[PDB]
């Protein structure tokens, strides 16, 4: 059956031009596209295992769509914030995230990019309690994160590096996909106390009786006072040596730095530009922080890097750093929307059809999206675009046979006429 | 001398400020009787823990980065913010060190005591080191870290107080206990 598919996305046409709020067709195209990731993927010629992904991926183009486009444009302008210099640094990153709509962005996608992230499945035999192996056969003198950093990490047992190794790897992924209360309860439940204090460390300092306009929120304070000097302190036991290469990755994440190379190796597209996201927003925090003075001078304990990378420039690191990956159509698609240049690229891939045609999926998307778009946001794609692309797509329809739905199709010009 | 919103967030910061003239000033008190102490010691741990008793969270951060003690450098940049979160995980870290914990450094766990938040009030109480330090800077340990934001500065000085009777000639001492008397001054 599955050469049902157009009627699924058409559909949705349908029942939108039918009850005359717009973005639920994107929500719906995504959840068209996962539906259909599903099928190809269960059982399946493993010709279809790269159709499938190809339809994974779409989907989550539609959600950072969905995602970008409802910040963008359900934007209706709130309330500034008026902060004092008494406020706790937890409200003026609050501010900053509520001001400044171009790195809240980064935020946003961010957000999806952990969304999207894979996690292992949870470490299984894990063990009673921690270094139990070294503590056995003697020699522990001190129970302590720091001892083995005191003096040659010959102390530790191998198996107990072993199970650090899983368990920090395993914290790592949590990490990398938002997943940071069930690192903590990790922490906590796998005997991990201190590394779960650390992860404590990543909220800035709020108290609801003096920020007031939080005092909603919380009931009593939170997050730590001292935070550039925490962050640094992080930073520089990331680059202390003779720990596991995932713990530093972690303790690298944290203090808005990119993670060790034998780690960082590893990191796919999504990955990598999610750590360098997570970089420029640090070190952005920090920056709007200084400008504030509500940093103290006893905290700069140590030298990060200062100067922000722009998300167009990151792009085109990571790009250069993962070429498959990024060349990949639809991902192309993802970093247009990611840098607003979207319909740029509509019309772009418009006159690529005067090897896009070699590919099934994108001749459709863009169409799809360029209806989508002038909905939203009336004039967005040019109307010769519109015309030119519903053209192209409607002779696939009758390729395909299915003239039943060509009408739906047609309710954007008055060319319809010629049909 | 700052407008503020509304007035208990005045009466909040008043609080602050009060408590970190106070604080100050007891480190001024302290603060030769404690060099001296990190004068003489041998061990690096320690001296973390003596720059912890002159309330210098970062050079104990600093001191600790250097020795290698990298994890517990994390640690104490907590010490001052009142994470109740952090509290009740460092006191949980202590329980479960004693009970089997066949070893830890001594002054690692005074500091993870100072995490916890309240280093007498304990089960694994700073209590003993009331021979060896000023009576003056344990209450500084109790006003600096100690549960600052839960209590008002007059109930918290007499927590304290509550724990280690102050000799009877001695003047400031009689003047933190009017201080902390509060209802019944008189």
């Amino acid at each position: 059956y599955q050469t049902e598919r157009f009627t699924k996305f058409s559909d949705t046409l349908k029942e939108f031009k039918i009850e005359q709020d717009p973005f639920n067709i994107i929500r719906e195209f995504r959840s068209a596209a996962g539906q259909l990731a599903l099928d190809l993927a269960n059982s399946g010629d493993e010709s279809n295992v790269i159709s499938s992904k190809d339809w994974e991926l779409e989907a989550r183009f539609w959600h950072l769509v969905e995602l970008l486009l409802v910040f963008r444009n359900a934007d209706l302008d709130l309330d500034e914030m008026e902060l004092h210099p008494y406020n706790s640094r937890g409200l003026f990153e609050k501010k900053l995230m509520q001001d400044n709509k171009q790195l809240y962005q980064i935020w946003i996608v961010m957000v999806w990019l952990k969304e999207n992230t894979y996690v292992m499945e949870r470490p299984k035999n894990v063990p009673t309690s921690k270094w139990l192996n070294s503590i056995t056969s003697g020699g522990l003198k001190s129970c302590d994160l720091d001892f083995p950093l005191r003096e040659n990490t010959n102390v530790l047992d191998v198996k107990d590096k072993e199970e650090d190794h899983i368990f920090f790897k395993y914290i790592y992924e949590l990490i990398l996909a938002g997943a940071i209360d069930e690192a903590l309860e990790e922490a906590k439940l796998s005997d991990n106390i201190s590394i779960c204090m650390i992860l404590c460390g990543i909220q800035e300092y709020l108290n609801p009786v003096i920020d007031t306009q939080i005092a909603n929120e919380f009931n009593t304070q939170q997050g730590i006072k001292k935070h550039s000097l925490w962050r640094r302190t992080v930073y520089s036991l990331s680059q202390q040596a003779g720990l596991d290469p995932y713990e530093r990755a972690i303790y690298s994440y944290l203090s808005g730095a990119i993670p060790n190379q034998e780690v960082l190796q590893y990191s796919d597209w999504e990955s990598d530009l999610h750590i360098h996201l997570n970089q420029i927003l640090q070190t952005e925090i920090e920056n709007y922080l200084l400008e504030n003075n509500q940093v103290g001078t006893d905290e700069l304990i140590l030298p990060l890097p200062s100067h922000a990378l722009t998300v167009q420039e990151v792009l085109n690191r990571v790009a250069s750093r993962h070429p498959s990956e990024s060349e990949h159509p639809i991902r192309v698609l993802m970093a247009s929307v990611i840098l607003d240049s979207l319909p740029s690229v509509i019309h772009s891939s418009v006159e690529m059809l005067l090897d896009i045609i070699d590919k099934p999926y994108l001749l459709r998307i863009v169409t799809h999206l360029a209806i989508c778009l002038d909905i939203i946001n009336p004039g967005s794609v040019e109307e010769v675009d519109k015309s030119k692309l519903i053209t192209t797509y409607i002779s696939l329809l009758k390729l395909q046979g299915l003239y039943e739905n060509i009408p739906i199709y047609a309710t954007f010009l008055n060319e319809s006429d010629c049909l | 001398p700052y407008k503020t919103d509304n007035d208990q967030v005045k009466m909040a910061l008043l609080k602050k400020e009060r408590h970190c003239r106070l604080t100050s000033w007891i480190v001024s008190q302290i603060g030769p009787e404690i060099e001296e102490k990190i004068r003489n010691s041998s061990n690096e741990i320690e001296q973390i823990f003596l720059y912890l008793l002159l309330n210098d969270v970062v050079r104990a951060s600093k001191l600790a980065i250097e020795s290698k003690n990298g994890h517990l450098s994390v640690l104490i940049s907590y010490l001052g913010s009142n994470d109740p979160r952090i509290r009740d995980l460092a006191e949980l870290q202590l329980q479960k060190w004693s009970t089997g914990g066949c070893s830890i450094d001594k002054n690692i766990s005074k500091i993870y005591k100072l995490l916890s938040g309240s280093p007498f009030e304990g089960l694994f109480s700073l209590k003993e080191l009331e021979s060896e330090f000023s009576w003056l800077c344990l209450l500084n340990l109790t006003l600096c870290y100690g549960q600052i934001d839960e209590y008002s500065l007059e109930s918290l000085v007499q927590s304290h107080l509550d724990k280690f009777s102050l000799p009877y000639d001695d003047p400031i001492g009689v003047i933190f206990q009017l201080y902390a008397a509060n209802e019944n001054t008189e």
